[PDB]
RNA sequence: CCGGCCGGGAACUCAAAGGAGACUGCCAGUGAUAAACUGGAGGAAGGUGGGGAUGACGUCAAGUCAUCAUGGCCCUUACGACCAGGGCUACACACGUGCUACAAUGGCGCAUACAAAGAGAAGCGACCUCGCGAGAGCAAGCGGACCUCAUAAAGUGCGUCGUAGUCCGGAUUGGAGUCUGCAACUCGACUCCAUGAAGUCGGAAUCGCUAGUAAUCGUGGAUCAGAAUGCCACGGUGAAUAC
């Protein structure tokens, strides 16, 4: 309801709110509720704050919103520093997940201009 | 094909209570070859109709079967080229499949809960004539009311 | 005493044995509702029995395998037709009228060259 | 990615810089072994990465840590 | 390719095999190359001695090479010195012991390969191809043949274009899968070009 | 004692290759066990008869390799003395495994 | 079919199995979970001198008579359009055409 | 020691062969009593009952001299020969095949049921050990209805999710890896963690299909050191019309 400072995962199950949290995904929520000692069958609207602060303390061990994009940007600045092919391609605003580029990258390369 | 004039196959009756209509009722909705779950959700939806109608299933729909079933369809007679409606008598040998077809097309509708809850509510809607397959009957009646005495 | 029911329904070998005296139906040392009492073909394993006698006169001992759940549940429907032969004529002429005694020689067609399935042609272009 | 045990270094790329770590390498090097990566010893070089039509002189900063020579070679001319 | 070889579909049915031996797929290709290269060497060694057909067998790596000839007088030579010399080279190229056996044909007009070799010797001399075909077909029909289909194709007689010519005299069942027909293919490369022959002869029915 | 495992191509060849094994072992060889069908493998594949063009042209070639068991059960000496160095119905493969 | 191609298969196969392809104690025993001694380099030191003429991964594993990289099959030794012309000519033991 | 594991039977599931039986075999009839056909019992099996290889004179002088072949021509201290490296995967942009999709006849979790066809000796590898998984050690066993690849999947029971791009769906990149073969980025695949679109079942137009077919959900082979949704193949579930 308040975790992470900004995100309100209201009416989300205990681990579903953590999968929907900004920074982590599918298994880290399970890992958090296992390291904290909570089950995942009820929404966030039933667990009191006596444990929500503990969930927020336990998630303070990973990279969070403010450092997530900034570690990504540190890597991207390493790309703008080196000059390698993934810096060249990334410095032209091109799609994001592999190697094939010629015929089918149209969603993230945008529709055809002319 | 152009040569042979054969008809349809034999219809397997249902082992619970023999109903060709019900069998077709399921096999028109059948999808993808996964019939185990379809059987899990249709007979469960019909023993749940057994209370929605108060009586059994073969008579649950006979009060509404007629409502789905019209007297007319269209077949274009060509006297130089035409593509609009020309009314003709609908065949009863397949009017059953037509009636079980449009009501499952309507059963895909009303979608908020799962399948079994909604298709039986649609059966009640044809019992009290509040379905869109019930209005399809008047729609084909309108596609027949216009051009009479064609051929 | 002991009478055998054959079967080969849809690549599913039916091997049935019938005894007189009771009405138990055990599928490969497992019971009716343990395996498929509420599943596909839940009653055609009795329809041969429920055409004449099922509940307490004749008890069954089935071992059908080699396919899918539906194939195993139909292998018995066809095995009991061959098992009910202690009154061969009265059990065979009664059921041939309704069927259930044919083999249903249905074999899954193999992959045919070109045809991307048993019958599907690869997609055209025309142009 | 690459090996679990030992990064793949060619012997023509490795040794030419080994004894010149002592001296300074004085110059670009005619590298025809673009398939190997960089370790602290090779930082500061003006090496000539193979690219076909020519060999590109590339300065090796300390930031080129876990990367191979064949990656920043202009084989993708594209105008 | 509308017409299949009218023996490849009748091989293991009515007609004899030609590479008759059992083994496993660890030396099989080594047996195959040794068979092919030595078979082509023997057809390069005994062609003028008329080899109607050659059969290969590998029983327990003591192979049997059977050579069906029409003129064995020049095959054996002086009491078998040529054959005892040949037993050496086949075993050299194959690496396996070889038992070579000559077989005989009385009338050489029973093999389509043996007459196709005659056609190959015919149409490489600037001779009338009709005088070859129409003559061999009557020479075969007078001794007996319930069906014969002889085809010559290509540059025949200086056609300068693609042309096929066939002489069909009798019942040639290239579809019925109960009969026995002999058939083989040959080419003759004159200065004009190659000339291909297809010789079908139906004698046996069972 | 001689587990005889022979493998051959044809059923009208392996039958006449097993006839001699099962005949010689009764006149000399003390009541062999018997032959079992022993289902077979046929190596079914589709090999490209294709030339540079026309992928849709195929061939479906196979090799039918028959499988049979004999299993002479008794360790009789005249069995091995009758089955020392004989090979019949060429086109087959036989072995003498104790 | 090129003379040089068909000889290039020969120059590789004459030495691959004559060399490190069987002389392979310095192939896997050196490359293990053992000490991170010079061994990690000593693996590559020999291979830098070794030609890429001799490695199991290298050769195309094709037909012999043709010289053609395609059409070959692992079990035969011959390309497709030659092996079929010998097949239905009869020169393949027990190979014939059946159907289902 | 409810593992056919141990005696035992050689009934049986099944299996490789030899046969068998399906045949218009009989009957009603508009009709040239003909032919046959809708068709009835019989009938494990109804009309070529399954399906397949099988392509008839040939045709577009269709494609192929880069599968191979071999005239004719040409070059031949070069159009021959050899090494390293890049390319074919470069990309404003068309189109042609297919998987994933465009959620609730559905998604996630425990649980749990059954295939047939294949492959396996310079090759597969039970078992045990480490790991979330990928996969690394030890490595008996099989050139094979015995040992293995290899645990089939949708399924069945059940809980939850309940309409928002939401537990739908996952891609063209980040970060850390895992194997292969000298060798993984220009150029291999795979696993995990992190971000999360398009798209809300569609226009012109157009394609596949007469059954155990379509649709389909897993499996294996080939090619191979590695390298597919594809090619070819196995089987599970299982429709619709044919006026
Ligand atoms: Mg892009
Ligand atoms: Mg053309
Ligand atoms: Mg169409």
């Amino acid at each position: 309801a308040r975790i992470a400072g900004i995100n309100i995962p209201d009416h989300k199950h205990a681990v579903i709110a953590l999968t929907s949290i900004y920074g982590v995904g599918k298994t880290r929520s399970k890992a958090i509720l296992a390291a904290a000692g909570i089950a995942e069958d009820v929404k966030i609207s039933e667990l009191s704050e006596g444990q929500i602060d503990t969930l927020r303390d336990e998630v303070a061990k990973f990279v969070v919103e403010g450092d997530l994009r900034r570690e990504i940007s540190m890597s991207i600045k390493r790309l703008m520093d080196l000059g390698c092919y993934r810096g060249l391609r990334h410095r032209r605003g091109l799609p994001v997940r592999g190697q094939r580029t010629k015929t089918n990258a149209r969603t993230r390369k945008g529709p055809r201009k002319p | 094909p152009r040569r042979r004039v054969i008809g349809q196959r034999k219809i397997l009756p249902d082992p619970k209570f023999g109903s060709e209509l019900l069998a077709k009722f399921v096999n028109i909705l059948m999808v993808d070859g996964k019939k185990s779950t379809a059987e899990s959700i249709v007979y469960s939806a019909l023993e749940t109709l057994a209370q929605r109608s108060g009586k059994s299933e073969l008579e649950a729909f006979e009060v509404a079967l007629e409502n789905v079933r019209p007297t007319v369809e269209v077949k274009s007679r060509r006297v130089g080229g035409s593509t609009y409606q020309v009314p003709v008598e609908v065949r009863p040998v397949r009017r059953n499949a037509l009636a079980m077809r449009w009501i499952v097309e309507a059963a895909r509708k009303r979608g908020d809960k799962s399948m079994a809850l909604r298709l039986a509510n649609e059966l009640s809607d044809a019992a009290e004539n509040k379905g869109t397959a019930v209005k399809k009957r008047e729609d084909v009646h309108r596609m027949a009311e216009a051009n009479k005495a064609f051929a | 005493n002991q009478y055998y029911g054959t079967g080969r329904r849809k690549s599913s070998a039916a091997r049935v044995f019938i005894k007189p005296g009771n009405g138990k139906i055990v599928i490969n040392q497992r019971s009716l509702e343990q395996y498929f009492g509420r599943e596909t073909a839940r009653m055609v394993v009795r329809q041969p029995l429920e055409l004449v006698d099922m509940v307490e006169k004749l008890d069954l001992y089935i071992t059908v395998k080699g396919g899918g759940i539906s194939g195993q549940a139909g292998a018995i429907r066809h095995g009991i037709t061959r098992a009910l032969m202690e009154y061969d004529e009265s059990l065979r002429s009664e059921l041939r009228k309704a069927g259930f005694v044919t083999r249903d020689a249905r074999q899954v067609e193999r992959k045919k060259v070109g045809l991307r399935k048993a019958r599907r042609r690869p997609q055209f272009s025309k142009r | 990615r690459s090996l679990k045990k030992g990064p793949f270094i060619d012997l023509h790329l490795l040794k030419k810089v080994e004894k010149a770590v002592e001296s300074g390498d004085k110059k670009p090097l005619r590298t025809w072994s673009r398939r190997s990566t960089i370790f602290p010893n090779m930082i500061g070089l003006t090496i000539a990465v193979h690219n076909g039509r020519q060999h590109v002189p590339v300065f090796v900063t300390d930031e080129m840590v876990g990367h191979k020579l064949g990656e920043f070679a202009p084989t993708r001319t594209y105008r | 390719g509308q017409k299949v070889h009218p023996n490849g579909i009748r091989l293991g049915i009515v007609k004899p095999w030609n590479s008759t031996w059992f083994a496993n797929t660890k030396e099989f290709a080594d047996n195959l190359d040794s068979d092919f290269k030595v078979r082509q060497y023997l057809t390069k060694e005994l062609a003028k001695a008329s080899v109607s057909r050659i059969v290969i067998e590998r029983p327990a790596k003591s192979i049997r090479v059977t050579i069906h000839t029409a003129r064995p007088g020049i095959v054996i030579g002086k009491k078998g010195e040529d054959v005892e010399k040949l037993r050496k080279v086949v075993a050299d190229i194959a690496g396996v012991p070889a038992q070579i056996n000559i077989a005989e044909v009385r009338k050489p007009e029973l093999d389509a390969k043996l007459v196709a070799d005659s056609i190959t010797s015919q149409l490489e001399r600037r001779v009338m191809f009709r005088r070859a075909m129409k003559r061999a077909v009557q020479n075969a029909m007078r001794l007996g043949a319930k069906g014969i289909k002889v085809e010559v194709s290509g540059r025949l007689g200086g056609a300068e274009i693609a042309r096929t010519e066939w002489y069909r005299e009798g019942r040639v069942p290239l579809h019925t899968l109960r009969a026995d027909i002999d058939y083989n293919t040959s080419e003759a490369h004159t200065t004009y070009g190659v000339i291909g022959v297809k010789v079908w002869i139906f004698k046996g029915e069972i | 004692r001689i587990r005889i495992r022979l493998k051959a191509f044809d059923h009208r060849l392996i039958d006449q290759a097993t006839a001699e094994i099962v005949e010689t072992a009764k006149r000399t060889g003390a009541q062999v066990r018997g032959p079992i069908p022993l289902p077979t493998r046929k190596e079914r594949f589709t090999v490209l008869i294709s030339p540079h063009v026309n992928k849709d042209a195929r061939d479906q070639y196979e090799i039918r390799t028959h499988l049979r068991l004999v299993d002479i059960v008794e360790p009789t000496e005249k069995t091995v003395d009758a089955l020392m160095r004989l090979d019949l119905a060429a086109g087959v493969d036989v072995q003498i495994s104790l | 079919a090129k003379q040089s191609m068909k000889a290039r298969e020969v120059k590789r196969v004459a030495l691959a199995d004559k060399y490190f392809a069987k002389r392979a104690e310095l192939k896997a025993i050196i490359s293990d979970v053992n000490a991170s001694d010079e061994d990690r380099w000593n693996a590559v030191l020999k291979l830098q001198t070794l030609p890429r003429d001799s490695s199991p991964s290298r050769q195309r594993n094709r037909c012999r008579q043709t010289g053609r990289p395609h059409g070959f099959l692992r079990k035969f030794g011959l390309s497709r359009i030659k092996v079929r012309e010998a097949a239905m000519r009869g020169e393949i033991p027990g190979l014939k055409k059946a159907s289902w």
